[PDB]
DNA sequence: AAAAAAAAAAAAAAAAAAAAAAAATTTTTTTTTTTTTTTTTTTTTTT
């Protein structure tokens, strides 16, 4: 209970006089900034910071964290009543809804008759003129909650939650405000919404047709009417945060306006928002009472983990010749040896060139055979976690529909959506095929049309389509053509007993276990972040072969060619390799021109891959 | 205002003996200790034992069981007033205080088949297993009312009328003011509380072999709604009651009968364990620091004679070894998995029963009678919402736990192959389209299988008495061949055991009866010395409860290698790779790869556990080392 | 539960406001001393001043008045919390502490025409005279129950829904237990109001002549509900409103309504009047210092405009200051009044004698001989005609009751009038009596009548016996009777002359500038407050144009109404010298032969004419403040007496 | 001063204007639950 009058004031003080030194030491005025943005309509969102608001009032962060919504509309208010004061100069009429509000506006001011007091119902409203749109990044002091956690406790309260992205559906036009147009008056009836649904108008309400007693039927207007982008997406307990015997659970998020086409399933979000009830009208409740469901209205989603969206020292380790060494030692630095078989992860990170001339995949697969305990899957987890878009697929567990899409019935609508399985969540990415050598016959063929044409050809009863599927292959088995032909590396790890070996090995290993880190070397590891912008940066940054190149690679090809002919499997997909190896080689070395070290490195890698074949 | 109560005799008598009761300083000082409990604690429902409440006053508690709503409003409201005695800041923070209930009930204690129409309005336990559990819905209590035209602010107050008559009035919603201005919910001031339905069946082992299924309804409100999740087996005491139906001029007689929970406990009374008890522990521990893990592993399986090295390995991994969550997120298991590849009669499948009387959270699998989707995790479809859900499977539900596969050797490839990562990484990956999920299962396997033509045949490698690949043998950290030897001597000592223990009789409660073959009697799985008396027939040993206790407190320690020991087991762990290590007519009994590198330091971890010793000392590499060569090696006789 | 509301801001500023203006201790704690005297007095009804409340928040008096239930409810909450700060026992003793409103209404104040339905839900000050009066019931206001069958106690309350929408749930009176077991009441426990409703009628001096009267009803409450009696000339500050009407399912669109009375009062005139420590004393400096004389000053400055007739002035005097009554161990009564008969030639000033007792006097009727018949002067016995049941109308005399009857042409009045008030003149009190009724109203009135002599004009030539119509049985009861006689004498024709004259000539310093005359129309009357039911005082009149000059001032008005109000309620005893003074001077007046010849008797002596005279003694030791019958008093009645009874016959 | 006539009043009876009281199950819909059918997926057997 308090007066929102100076609730209004407090918040419309606090945008108009908050400033900080974001720009290099600069007092801007943030927020009257995002202000002249959005009143000159060059910027739809506005996020506030609690953190920004807790600076001066904490007591007012308080008051929002308890009641969002509430502060959520006051915000909004003191925007709307900010903007002319900061406008200046002359809106383009961006779309048809500019040229909707102008229009009304001009005629407001027309028949205005200033003095003259008006009903309470014969004003346009509030979300009805906004083109803008007011949501909170949660303060730093409050600690992330988890979806069980968060209760009725909370309902009408701004919780910052952490999940997985299970599920998203497809920006929908969720109606606003929807308007309405008379057949005898010549006036526009709006009717704001706010139930999931609603019943339109028959009669219209206007002071002319009422004062005529006409019939003044009333038509509904996908024109005047307002909407907004809305998506559907369900959050799910991270694994480390689920109780032990239990199994994930799941938030319904509901996404609107600038925070859709944000998160997509498989991403690892935090999602700030306010958790509110729907009413359950409808259903002949078993108790009685205003049972309703709950979803987070989401106000701020952030990217976290691999799904996250330099300084002078880091370009000069960019540039350092041993760059390519450091990042391929960096990787599972727990895992020791193997130094070969990182070099070609790192590879299969990076990826090649793509080519279409008739397209050509530039992606590098791999499989790693080998003997048991060799640190195969320990790998595969790594890359799994290191890579931004990768999905992991151990076993039958996650097999058929589960690698491939499959037809689902829609929430939002109630209809036969197209859900992907984890090739389409690897689509662009990484694919981690732990267990290769047993899985099913059907999912291995999904994975050979997969490594070839980076498609998935659904043809099923209910489903037929071609989902695209453009993920690298990182597979593992233990002990061949059916393989060797297809994948790009066939890498064999055989751990053969030595005793300086082993002996490294357990040292290794047991310091691993005394200290939960790897054993101190010449170079400290890059972290997964760094890692992950290093990848990123090396990505946009396609090479060329150039011409010279031609006939050294020509003969490395016919050499090893006859290597593979006189010893008791060589193709054109070998030379496509080293081709995409070396491309990747120049992308991690940050040139656009393919060089005789990167031949000579593809080569390289190739011999030692076949070698570990003998 | 309308028809309030001036005075109430029953209701001022009841309140009255329940605070009598709640208020216990001339007494014991067992429920005054429990409400300060609760205080510290930030609760608001407060257990009772009928049969402490049944003591002190026996009408109260024929009261309280026969008429339980107006009895447990009046017991609460005693709480209220006792808890604002204690303290008052505290009891103003909470709008009411709750009274659960434990302990025996005579007759109210049913099953969901015997739970009839004679228990309606009384309070009832119902023991049974968890089939649905609805989502947390909140449920508003309380609702402000904003009207931004004459800025007045409203409060509608919802009487919690689940199983009492209600009218419209009552739930009428507001939306409009009283000149029907538009009236705006604050979301942020108003009440709810979590809501929830979950169904109870009858458990399918003490059920009717012959009928279907008999499941009743249950209503969690706020503190009790996620406490119980699809398959669990839960003991619920509330008051059985009937739900309005809907206005209606027409009725059948017919009632929809639901139980309001006061209160549910998991029937994983077992998964959860005095200073007097932790002294002693303290002093057993200090006392004998290295014999304590030999004695331990001796007083293990006290039924099972011989099996030395078998019951320390059993030991190991109910204590389990130390995981190592690196800084990357890379993860090392901690669990211990041990396979039993043994010749019949050799007493592994009963070391599985013992693990699974002992150990918390231990699931029994059998070869065929787990297959897949039954053993792991699941998909399926909610057939209501047309959405995917995540069904755990053994291991999930085994997750912190033990999974006793009996006949393992005899499960298919398939689910073989399934289980090596959770031996491996003690996860399950699971996904369809809809929905992919990573569940937990850190859950440690003891296998029980018999070798390829039913006998071990001595004469042949145990590669080929055991008819299992390598890559599946490395998931077993430790793999012991237990052979039927025909030794006279060992027979003549297996024999004396044998009979000794089939001559034991109970002491006093048995003299010659016939062992019987439920609910009369409160359910042993939701029921509330150092070394056994040296009675001569059973010994010719430490006691069951203190050992339990003792591997309790002893597993949460976690000891840290020294640099000492690890040198010892990185010198041994080069010479098992090694040929030297294995001499000439013996064969390995599985391929020794940093897989058992890692055998050694959680075996050495466990023994370390054994003793308290918060560091893995020499002695404990020494004693995993002894264990693997032990393990890891055969002499095939020609 | 139900709706509660949290943050009324529109509620919180009035209950701010009200006790602010409550407080008054920084404002001379005028209305702090208010509450601490309703404290005191047990009193559960504050009246508060509107133009008090206006001058200290304009803002909330029109409040106030403009919206009557809320503002009214706030200043109740307001009054409950500040009794309870100043002794909360009283607080929670009393549920709900009202408040009535009075002061000066500019619009606000009506009539029962000019009340039209643009007050409706505000506050308004109604005249008029209550036309009919409704029995006393009791509404029960919280009711309790005990149950036999189960021992429970239960106490269902109803709100006071009388203006505002009522549903069947409200209104039920609970007689089963939810499972069927009768109830039965607590009587004894149970909390009842009294409720009234009376009819208000506009004055028919004030009414347009020749037009229907316009009435108005009005609900009276607890501590309201015996406020006035038919005929009461009333002054109702309440709340107008519309009645609900039954739950129906077709509604012609007509409303009843009704004013929900606040505040009730009579006619100011009668109220107890307001004495001051400082008017106090100067009452008790006139009494002490001015003793001897004191009698003779009041009244020579009785009636300023009327020259002349000293003797008649003394005696209405005398009868203005009363005897005192004789409640005697046996019953036996004896009264204290004494009436005065006025009859001479034409022009004599007598009406304006009886005119200004009737300005003057409390409880002063106006009759005249033909204007009242009977019933209308005495008591009277009607029926109700809706229950059947005899009921009683208070005549003149009882209206009169410890008051003054002033009757003028007492000689046309008719015989049987006459005869009827013989029992008043002297019992004071009315005995009438139908079948199924019988009542002894109580008349303690002084009767002053005037009357014309038979001829129009006194013969002076003619015995005072055969002059006065009136036969000795109606004359004896008249305690004193004056012969005014407009004698030619030349100077006393100048005297009289200059008076009336001087007085024509007087006009009202300050409001007369001159040339104003000041009727007003029908219209100013409402426009301001009324001069009869409204709320520093010297002792002498300063000189003016009344009188020339002279050694002698002119008692004031008020000064003179307030120590005649004083003076009334001494009793003083009577002495034993004064006794036997008038026991002698009554067996010689008794014995004609005391009395010279030519001389006759205007009317026959009788131990009446004892009685008088020990009455204007009494009077005349009241006057004095003396408490005790002096010798003084004694010649002062006997000479009083003597001039009175007898009349020399000219010839 | 008394008798007769006139009227004046009181009370009782009667007839509308407005308000108040009385009387009131049956048909259709939808939701849940349960079952049946199709196709895909998985499992098992034979070569
Ligand atoms: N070269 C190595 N360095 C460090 N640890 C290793 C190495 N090889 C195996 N391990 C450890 O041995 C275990 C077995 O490796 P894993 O990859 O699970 O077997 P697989 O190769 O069959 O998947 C892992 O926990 C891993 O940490
Ligand atoms: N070493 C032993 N000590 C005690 N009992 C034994 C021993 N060996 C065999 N038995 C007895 O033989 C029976 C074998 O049953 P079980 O253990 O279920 O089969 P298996 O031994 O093949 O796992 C048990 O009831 C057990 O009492
Ligand atoms: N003594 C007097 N002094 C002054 N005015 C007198 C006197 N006598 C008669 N009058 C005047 O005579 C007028 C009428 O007298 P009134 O009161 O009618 O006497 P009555 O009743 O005998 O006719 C009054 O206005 C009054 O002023
Ligand atoms: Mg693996
Ligand atoms: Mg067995
Ligand atoms: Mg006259
Ligand atoms: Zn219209």
């Amino acid at each position: 209970l308090k007066d929102y009058a100076l609730e209004k004031e407090k918040v419309k003080k606090f945008l108009q006089e908050f400033y900080q030194d974001d720009e290099l030491g600069k007092k801007q005025f943030k927020y009257g900034n995002q202000l002249v943005r959005l009143a000159h309509r060059e910027q739809v969102a506005l996020y506030v910071d609690l953190d920004d608001v807790a600076e001066d009032d904490p007591e007012l962060v308080d008051s929002i964290c308890e009641n969002a919504r509430r502060y959520a509309k006051l915000f909004a208010d003191a925007v709307q009543e900010l903007l002319p004061q900061y406008k200046e100069r002359e809106v383009v009429n961006k779309d048809v809804l500019d040229v909707y509000i102008e229009h009304r506006l001009m005629m407001e001011q027309r028949s205005r008759d200033p003095g003259m007091v008006r009903s309470p119902q014969n004003q346009y409203p509030a979300e009805l003129m906004r083109r803008f749109e007011l949501y909170f990044q949660g303060p730093s002091s409050n600690k992330p909650r988890v979806i069980r956690e968060v209760r009725a406790d909370s309902v009408g309260k701004l919780v910052t939650v952490r999940g997985i992205v299970t599920r998203v559906s497809e920006v929908k036009p969720k109606m606003v405000v929807a308007t309405y147009t008379c057949d005898q008056c010549g006036a526009e009836t709006y009717q704001p919404i706010q139930s999931p649904t609603f019943m339109p108008l028959i009669m219209c309400p206007s002071q002319e047709c009422q004062t005529n007693r006409s019939g003044g039927r009333l038509y509904l207007q996908t024109r005047g009417s307002r909407f907004i982008k809305f998506q559907e997406m369900k959050m799910q307990e991270h694994s480390d945060q689920v109780p032990v015997g239990n199994i994930p659970r799941s938030i319904t998020v509901l996404v609107e306006g600038e925070n859709t086409r944000i998160a997509q399933p498989g991403d690892h979000v935090s999602v700030t928002g306010i958790f509110l009830p729907i009413l359950r009208t409808g259903f002949r409740q078993v108790v009685q009472g205003l049972l309703s469901e709950t979803y987070l209205e989401a106000h701020r989603i952030v990217k976290m983990n691999k799904s996250e969206d330099l300084t002078r020292e880091e370009l000069r380790q960019i540039a350092e010749e041993d760059f390519y060494e450091k990042l391929a030692a960096s990787i599972a630095p727990e895992i020791y040896g193997h130094e070969d078989v990182k070099k070609a992860l790192l590879l299969l990170l990076v990826g090649g060139v793509d080519q279409s001339p008739m397209k050509i995949r530039g992606n590098i697969n791999i499989c790693l055979m080998g003997d048991p305990g060799v640190a195969k899957s320990q790998l595969l987890s790594y890359i799994d976690r290191l890579a931004p878009r990768s999905q992991y697929t151990t076993g039958r567990g996650s097999s058929g529909v589960g690698l491939t899409a499959a037809v689902l019935r829609d929430s939002v609508s109630g209809e036969l959506t197209l859900e992907g399985g984890a090739l389409v969540l690897a689509d662009q990415g990484v694919c981690c095929i732990d267990e290769f050598d047993k899985m099913a016959e059907a999912d291995r063929t999904a994975i050979h049309e997969v490594m070839e044409q980076q498609t998935i050809s659904i043809a099923k009863a209910g489903i037929l389509t071609t989902l695209n599927a453009r993920c690298s292959i990182l597979a593992a088995a233990n002990p061949p053509a059916a393989l060797l032909s297809r994948f790009d590396l066939l890498w064999l790890i055989q751990d053969r007993p030595d005793r300086d070996n082993d002996l490294r090995l357990a040292q290794h290993i047991t310091y691993v276990h005394q200290h939960s880190r790897q054993p101190p070397s010449q170079f400290e590891p890059l972290d997964m972040k760094l890692m992950r912008r290093y990848i990123a940066m090396c990505r946009e940054k396609q090479p060329m072969v150039p011409e010279s190149l031609a006939d050294y690679i020509t003969a490395a090809y016919v050499e090893m060619r006859r290597e593979a002919w006189a010893s008791k499997y060589t193709s054109a997909r070998t030379l496509l390799a080293i081709l995409r190896l070396s491309t990747a080689l120049a992308r991690l070395r940050m040139v656009d021109v393919v060089e005789k070290e990167d031949v000579n490195e593809a080569i390289r890698l190739m011999e030692m891959s076949k070698d570990s074949l003998l | 205002a309308g028809t309030v109560v001036l005075d109430d005799v029953e209701l001022r008598e009841a309140q009255r003996d329940y605070l009598d009761f709640l208020d216990d300083e001339e007494d014991q000082g067992i429920y005054q200790s429990k409400v300060r409990e609760l205080i510290s604690d930030n609760q608001y429902r407060l257990i009772v034992n009928v049969n402490d409440l049944r003591r002190k006053n026996e009408k109260r508690a024929n009261r309280l069981l026969n008429n339980a709503f107006e009895e447990l409003v009046a017991f609460q409201r005693a709480l209220k007033d006792f808890v604002a005695s204690i303290d008052a800041t505290y009891a103003k923070q909470y709008e009411e205080f709750y009274v659960g209930l434990e302990g025996s009930f005579g007759s109210k204690h049913v099953s969901p088949r015997t739970l009839t129409s004679c228990f309606l309005s009384c309070v009832v336990c119902v023991e049974g297993i968890v089939t649905k559990c609805s989502l947390v819905r909140p449920k508003v209590v309380r609702s402000v009312h904003y009207c931004p035209a004459t800025k007045k602010t409203i409060e509608r107050r919802y009487s919690d009328l689940t199983t009492l008559v209600a009218f419209p009035s009552s739930s009428v919603y507001p939306t409009k003011d009283e000149e029907n201005n538009p009236l705006e919910t604050e979301y942020g001031l108003s009440v709810y509380k979590d809501h929830q339905t979950i169904t109870i069946q009858e458990m399918p082992e003490k059920a009717p072999a012959g009928q279907l299924p008999r499941s009743v309804d249950v209503i969690l409100d706020d503190d009790l709604v996620d406490k119980a999740k699809p398959g669990d087996r839960v003991q619920v005491v509330g008051t059985y009651r009937c739900l309005p139906g809907k206005k209606g001029g027409y009725t059948s007689g017919t009632f929809r009968t639901v139980l309001i929970a006061c209160n549910v406990k998991q029937m994983s009374k077992d998964a959860q364990p005095s200073a007097e008890d932790i002294a002693k522990i303290k002093k057993f521990s200090k006392t004998r620091s290295k014999d304590i893990f030999d004695q331990l592993a001796k007083s293990l399986a006290p039924s099972i004679h011989g099996h030395d090295y078998v019951k320390k390995a059993i030991l190991c991994l109910l204590l389990g070894g130390v995981e190592r969550d690196l800084e990357n997120g890379s993860h090392i298991r901690g669990d211990i998995n041990i396979l039993l590849i043994g010749d019949p009669s050799v007493a592994k499948s009963q070391l599985l029963r013992y693990v699974l009387c002992t150990a918390p959270r231990a699931i029994p699998t059998t070869g065929r009678g787990s297959s897949g989707v039954g053993l792991t995790a699941a998909v399926t479809t909610d057939q209501e919402t047309g959405e995917r859900r995540l069904e755990a499977g053994a291991m999930v539900l085994a997750d912190r736990g033990v999974v006793c596969i009996d006949e393992f050797d005899k499960m298919s490839d398939m689910d073989r192959t399934a289980i090596h990562e959770v031996m491996e990484q003690g996860r399950v990956t699971i996904a369809k389209a809809g929905i992919h999920a990573r569940l937990n299962a850190r859950c440690s396997v003891l296998a029980a299988a018999n070798p390829v033509y039913g006998r071990y045949d001595q004469y042949k490698t145990p590669m080929e008495n055991i008819g299992l690949q390598d890559s599946l043998l490395s998931r077993f950290d430790l793999l012991f061949i237990m052979l039927d030897q025909m030794d006279p001597e060992q027979d003549r000592e297996i024999s004396d055991h044998v009979l000794r223990m089939h001559r034991y009789r109970a002491p006093g409660e048995q003299d010659g009866d016939a062992m019987p073959l439920i609910l009369a009697t409160d359910d042993p799985n939701f029921s509330q010395q150092i070394y056994e008396k040296h009675d001569n027939l059973l010994h010719g040993m430490v006691s069951a409860a203190f050992m339990k206790k003792y591997i309790h407190v002893a597993k949460i320690i976690k000891p840290v290698l020294t640099q000492e020991s690890a040198t010892y087991i990185a010198e041994e762990y080069s010479r098992l790779r090694s040929q030297d290590s294995m001499s000439s007519d013996t064969a390995r009994t599985s391929p020794v790869t940093a897989r058992t590198l890692e055998t050694l330091i959680r075996l050495a971890t466990a023994h370390a556990k054994a003793r308290m010793s918060k560091t893995v000392d020499l002695q404990d590499a020494e004693e995993a080392v002894e264990l693997v060569q032990y393990a890891y090696f055969k002499k095939v006789l020609e």
